[PDB]
């Protein structure tokens, strides 16, 4: 829930090591290591809005 | 290029190009796997 903290908001695109416990129709519990290849976006990197 | 895919596997975040991917051997770990394909073997 809170375990990092950084004064830095990283926008570059990165990856999250994630791992999930999901349930299939046939019940089957299995966990599976995610990764969510990500990246902020910004149109337009002046408005302070959308900042 | 059933078919032949491609020679390329890039990344757009940051480039990265993997021109191609190699995979050695296959293990597999448990020992049922193992001496029993060896009776297989034999």
């Amino acid at each position: 829930p809170h375990a990092r903290r950084a004064l830095c908001l990283l926008l570059g695109p990165d990856f999250f090591t994630d791992v999930i416990t999901i349930e299939t129709a046939d019940h089957a519990r299995l966990q599976l290591q995610l990764a969510y290849n990500w990246h902020f976006e910004l149109k337009n990197r002046n408005d302070p809005a959308e900042a | 290029s059933l078919p032949k895919a491609r020679d390329q596997a890039v990344f757009p975040q940051n480039g990265l190009v993997v021109s191609s991917v190699d995979v050695q051997s296959v293990e597999p770990v448990d020992q049922r796997t193992r001496d029993a394909l060896q009776r297989s073997v034999q």
